């Protein structure tokens, strides 16, 4: 029978004014025989009709997937309102109801520290610019890098890790050619979190 | 003679369609008793290909699991083919497309080059046709879900396939061999089909499981609508599948009956099966189909696993009695073959349909040999030669799209009861060299034109009747000039009377004019309502573009006559002829650049509009409309304005001046401001704000609208913000003392427009003072409207 | 019905001679009614009889059953498959779970110690950081030390797949600023199969 999965918005989208956050609802293993899938969306038990259902997508022979995407208001999400997705189908005994809301708990402001390469790494053609973000709660966060106003894109960020004080921390690691580091270019580590002013801070990192 | 000289006669008589409707079946090699796996062990002893009955016209050898050194292959070549040929069953080898495209098989042994692909093709014919001892090749080109084939792969496949078509098939060196494609791709997503269709004997479309709609054949009819442009219906074959053993979700089609615990033989009943549906199904157009085929014919008669097992899987496997292997009688196959051969549509065309033997011959060669083809054929029929006496039976070609009568010298009469009903719905009618024709009656066929009638070759004409058609015989019409020739032809043999030159009672159809004249309309300031459609975008034309503006012009049109004989039907109302201009909308852009949708304009003040008139799907007319002296078109002076400061995101503020409403500006609050620079001083006459709900990307509720705000100009008329330090610039623009209001907003309108007192200002600021709710207010676009 | 989870050995245990690595197999949600749970263990499809099943544990009316197979360091590091097979009356068919070490050319970790940020030095506790990058497979172990004694107030990130196909992580030891400024030496120990004796140490002191 059909299953339902309800995914929350990307944390950057909830926190940034330039972006529009979305709750997404996926129905998998839909039969070819009874294909009509009706979605109903609720925000604190209040029906909303502004959702946008994408058409079916054959996964394998005679089995489809159906996604519905509800745009959310930044404030509603951040105030921890419940988003309920209700799915109906002929091959269901009763409709399926899945709910998600934002992680509750006293927010704690992230502390952002940029760390330069190790002397030992400077023997290599590419060096590692590091950004430490610690002491934040909840674990919803987004980290990006930049340089001269342009996005730097060759980076990887660790998942949040629970620290011993109940808060979270992570590391992001931008990799750059040593040449660019030594020439004295400035790099920026952008952190986005609900407990920051305007959900945003930037720390810089250049050669001393 | 030989196994190859017998097989050539099967292929020939199959290709020429002498078997009636065809039944075919894919036999799975690994269910023949001669088959062995890689460990050289027998796989299934229960069945053999030799037992396939004569009702199976074509047996497809479908290979997997059978090892390539198996004794099966010798048995197929040396034993089965001989046995099957004796009853008149052809063998066809099925290979996959990956055999051609480089992905597997002999295609990885030959380069993807014009010469390499040719040599490969010949290697494939030898490997899979000549050496296996069979009568043809069937290429299987299926839908990929995951590792979709590269355009380079499909292009190769086609090139290899076309080379195979040189060696075997209808157009090959060796015509003792069938060439077939089976597929699960629609024409739109099947580029190989399009390229090879001309060389195929059959396309075998697998339609296992439901294909949508109440009768579960939507996809078949929709697909055929495309297939018919590339192949004849006599080449088209649809397939169902039998229940395969241990089949999981993804291969459960329910094309045959389910297990019944009280009737072991239910699997052998074809009543209420998709199999019977496909046997019965025929195309709407083109003609009767070639036949049907089954997948896994070795499973003929086995009941389907019950619906309750519909979602069983390879891991989560729930086996059932019907998953066991069993000997088959091919009971279902023989019932489905008998059904099709007993169908009355496949009855041949006899003298009861078309009496004239000469006409019957030609129609058969062109449309098909079955009664049910006549109904369906929807292309061209060219009738020629002096043997045809009469055209009786031609009326049965109800869907015929074009009829060409060429040098039919013994045809003396054409009446409307002879021609097909398609002639009343604009089918083409050509006739050239009708030297024996004395009477041309085309009355009551709604002919909108006389095109196709070569009047000069109709040299023995004595009478004609083209009355009760939809002709425009007005003075400057081509159709009148053709009528004049028809009368001159008649006048050569006898004095022109009414009894031999009927052309009256025309009800010409109305069309919308392609272009309207008015490019610049004008009204006085008369304080009256005017209608832009009635005044400027009006009128109806004929098929020959004769313009009738109004009722009065239609009256004059009706009074028209040839030789004092009024040709228009008297009982034909203007209401019928005229176009109603239904769902025509008028889009009006003012000098304000404000937009409205209305055909009405009350001429109260001086104004100029740009007018775009829409039929519903497209714009049919543009023009300018000056009310009174007019007004000079304003421009948005704020378009592409430079943001120089804002209380919020700097980059987001720039989206108020991009000219779309596809993104919004807001802040984490109910108040914000954006200061901007038009670059020069210009005369600002009005302004316009497009509020939150104007968003054309996310359906935005009006509760997110700006309720209150102020537009402002800088006080210091001539200050150089150019030369100011960034830090000072922000402090300066933030400080309310430097700004004078020039406009107020007090309404959460979707669009807010007000006038300005001829404001000359380079620098501006728009402050949001409050929202329509607690939700932080948004807006999408800001215009400052005036002259440069 | 009952579920099965099969956990690999702790990477330090596979890499250190002093330690004995173990594959562990856990059966959860076993019913009171049909409680008998039989385990079968396989190493490259070859049955082994040296496993050790611990008795049931009420985790209501539902038990948990753990079976622990000792492994040879070499077998694990050569990437042999460990299959755990569970039987039960409330199972339709037995459950089979397999784990092995990730196959692939091993790559030696590069260990870099990073001192606190200038900005963190305003705080009463500072973060000593150890970056380990370019290692494969992802089985690794990181510890801290100072003056021969273990430092224990640290957290390490899970391995993260880098853009070059190798892994990296960060370990973050937290110390009182006083201890950092007084010029004590700290050590970041890294244990991985691609290191000599599966071990290196990088030092970190005030500069
Ligand atoms: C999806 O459905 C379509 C049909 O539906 C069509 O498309 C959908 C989307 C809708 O639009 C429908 O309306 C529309 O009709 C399938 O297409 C036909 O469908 C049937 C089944 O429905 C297929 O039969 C299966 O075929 C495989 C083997 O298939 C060969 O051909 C395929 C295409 O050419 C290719 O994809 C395969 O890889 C394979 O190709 C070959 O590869 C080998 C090397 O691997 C090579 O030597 C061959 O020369 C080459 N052959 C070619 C190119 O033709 C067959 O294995 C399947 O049977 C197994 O499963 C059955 C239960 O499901 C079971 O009863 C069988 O006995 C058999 O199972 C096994 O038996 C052996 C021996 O005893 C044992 O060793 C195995 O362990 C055991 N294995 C398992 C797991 O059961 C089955 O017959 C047709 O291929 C296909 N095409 C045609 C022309 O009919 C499409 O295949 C479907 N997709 C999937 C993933 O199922
Ligand atoms: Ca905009």
């Amino acid at each position: 029978g059909p299953s339902v999965f309800l995914f929350p918005p990307k944390p950057k989208d909830t926190l940034m004014i330039s972006r529009t956050p979305e709750v997404t609802c996926v129905v998998v293993d839909v039969s070819h025989e009874d294909p009509e899938v009706k979605f109903n969306w609720y925000v604190d038990g209040v029906e909303v009709h502004n959702a946008k259902t994408k058409p079916r997508e054959e996964q394998y022979n005679s089995t489809y997937r159906v996604v519905s995407v509800l745009t959310v208001l930044h404030q509603d999400w951040l105030n921890g309102k419940e988003y309920k997705c209700k799915v109906s189908n002929k091959a269901l005994p009763a409709p399926i109801e899945k709910t998600i809301s934002k992680a509750k708990g006293q927010p704690r402001e992230p502390q952002v520290y940029t760390l330069p390469p190790s002397r030992e790494e400077m023997t290599k053609n590419q060096v590692s610019l590091t950004c430490l973000v610690k002491g934040f709660y909840p674990s919803d966060i987004a980290v990006e890098w930049a340089s001269n106003g342009q996005p730097e894109n060759n980076y990887k960020t660790t998942p949040p890790v629970l620290d011993s004080d109940g808060s979270f921390f992570l590391y992001s690691k931008l990799t750059v050619d040593k040449s660019r580091w030594q020439q004295g270019n400035v790099f920026s580590c952008s952190v986005m979190h609900e407990a920051l002013h305007n959900h945003y801070t930037q720390k810089s990192l250049s050669l001393s | 003679k030989t196994d190859q000289q017998v097989g050539a006669k099967l292929v020939q008589e199959i290709r020429e369609g002498k078997r009636g409707p065809l039944y075919a079946g894919y036999f799975r090699t690994w269910h023949d008793r001669a088959s062995t796996g890689i460990d050289g062990k027998q796989q299934h002893p229960e069945n053999t290909m030799a037992e396939v009955p004569k009702e199976v016209d074509i047996l497809f050898v479908f290979h997997d699991h059978t090892a390539s050194d198996s004794p099966f292959w010798s048995e197929l070549k040396d034993s089965y083919v001989h046995k099957l040929h004796q009853q008149g069953t052809a063998l066809v080898q099925t290979i996959g497309v990956n055999e051609l495209n480089g992905r597997t098989g002999l295609s990885k042994d030959y380069p993807d080059t014009p010469e390499g692909n040719k040599a490969l093709a010949a290697a494939i014919v030898k490997a899979f046709v000549t050496d296996r001892g069979v009568d043809g090749l069937d290429i299987a080109i299926l839908h990929e879900f995951t590792n979709k084939r590269t355009p380079e792969e499909d292009a190769r496949a086609l090139n290899v396939f076309k080379e195979i078509a040189q060696l075997i098939g209808k157009n090959g060196s060796d015509k003792s061999k069938l060439l077939i494609m089976d597929t699960t791709l629609s024409v739109e997503n099947n580029p190989i089909f399009k390229g090879i269709a001309e060389d195929l004997d059959y396309l075998l479309r697998q339609y296992y499981g439901s294909q949508g709609g109440e009768a579960e054949v939507d996809t078949i009819n929709s697909d055929w609508n495309q297939y018919q442009n590339y192949i004849d219906a006599s080449q088209f074959m649809i397939g169902f599948s039998f229940f395969e053993e241990s089949a999981s979700k993804g291969n459960l089609w329910f094309d045959v009956n389910e297990y019944d615990p009280n009737n072991p033989e239910k699997g052998k009943d074809i009543e209420g099966t998709r199999a019977k549906k496909y046997a019965e199904w025929q195309p709407s157009t083109g003609g009767l189909k070639a036949g049907i085929f089954s997948y896994a014919i070795d499973r003929d008669g086995v009941a389907h696993v019950p619906s309750t097992y519909k979602n069983r899987t390879s891991t989560n496997l729930q086996r059932h009695e019907v998953d066991n292997i069993s000997h088959t009688d091919y009971t279902v196959s023989r019932k489905l073959k008998t059904l099709m051969t007993e169908d009355k549509r496949y009855d041949v065309i006899d003298q009861k349909d078309i009496p004239d033997p000469a006409l019957r011959e030609q129609i058969i060669q062109q449309v098909g040999q079955y009664k049910g083809d006549l109904e369906r054929y929807n292309k061209t029929l060219v009738l020629t030669g002096d043997k045809i006496q009469n055209l009786k039976g031609l009326e049965k070609l109800s869907k015929l799209q074009k009829l060409e009568l060429r040098q039919l010298s013994n045809v003396k009469e054409i009446t409307p009861e002879l021609l097909p009903e398609s002639m009343k719905k604009d089918a083409e009618l050509v006739m050239v060299g009708m030297t024996g024709l004395e009477k041309l009656n085309l009355s009551g066929l709604n002919r909108q034109t006389l095109d196709g009638i070569d009047v000069n070759s109709i040299t023995h004409l004595t009478s004609f009747d083209i009355s009760h058609n939809s002709l425009d015989l007005s003075e400057k019409s081509e159709d009148r000039k053709l009528l004049m020739t028809l009368m001159e032809q008649v006048s050569n043999h006898q004095k022109i009377t009414v009894k031999n030159t009927a052309f009256e009672n025309q009800k010409p159809k109305g069309y919308y004019p392609q272009t309207y004249d008015t490019k610049e309309g004008h009204y006085d300031v008369d304080n009256a309502e005017h209608d832009i459609l009635t005044d400027f975008v009006f009128g109806t034309v004929t098929k020959r573009n004769t313009f009738i503006g109004d009722e009065e012009a239609f009256a004059i049109y009706k009074e028209g006559a040839v030789d004092g004989r009024q040709y228009v039907s008297k009982d034909y109302t203007y209401e019928a002829f005229r176009k109603d201009y239904k769902g025509y909308k008028v889009h009006l852009t003012a000098s304000n650049l404000g937009e409205t949708v209305t055909s009405k304009v009350t001429a109260t003040t001086d104004e100029t509009y740009l007018v775009d008139v829409s039929d519903g799907e497209k714009v049919v007319h543009h023009m300018k409309l000056n009310i009174g002296s007019g007004a000079i078109m304003m421009e948005n002076l704020a378009k592409g304005a430079k943001v120089i400061g804002t209380s919020g995101d700097f980059e987001q503020a720039k989206k108020i001046f991009d000219g779309e409403k596809s993104d919004r500006f807001f802040t984490w609050g109910q108040t914000n401001w954006i200061a901007f620079d038009l670059g020069e001083i210009n005369l600002a006459k009005e302004w316009r704000l497009f509020n939150a709900e104007t968003n054309t990307e996310i359906k935005t509720d009006s509760s997110l609208n700006v309720a209150k705000g102020r537009l402002q100009i800088l006080k210091d008329t001539t200050i150089d913000l150019e030369k100011m330090d960034i830090k000072n610039r922000k402090e300066y623009l933030s400080n309310d003392e430097n700004w004078t209001d020039v406009a107020q907003m007090d309404d959460a309108k979707a669009i807010f427009n007000s006038k300005l007192s001829n404001v000359l200002s380079r620098y501006w600021r728009f402050c949001v003072d409050g929202g329509a709710s607690s939700y932080y207010p948004q807006y999408t676009e800001l215009q400052i409207l005036g002259q440069r």
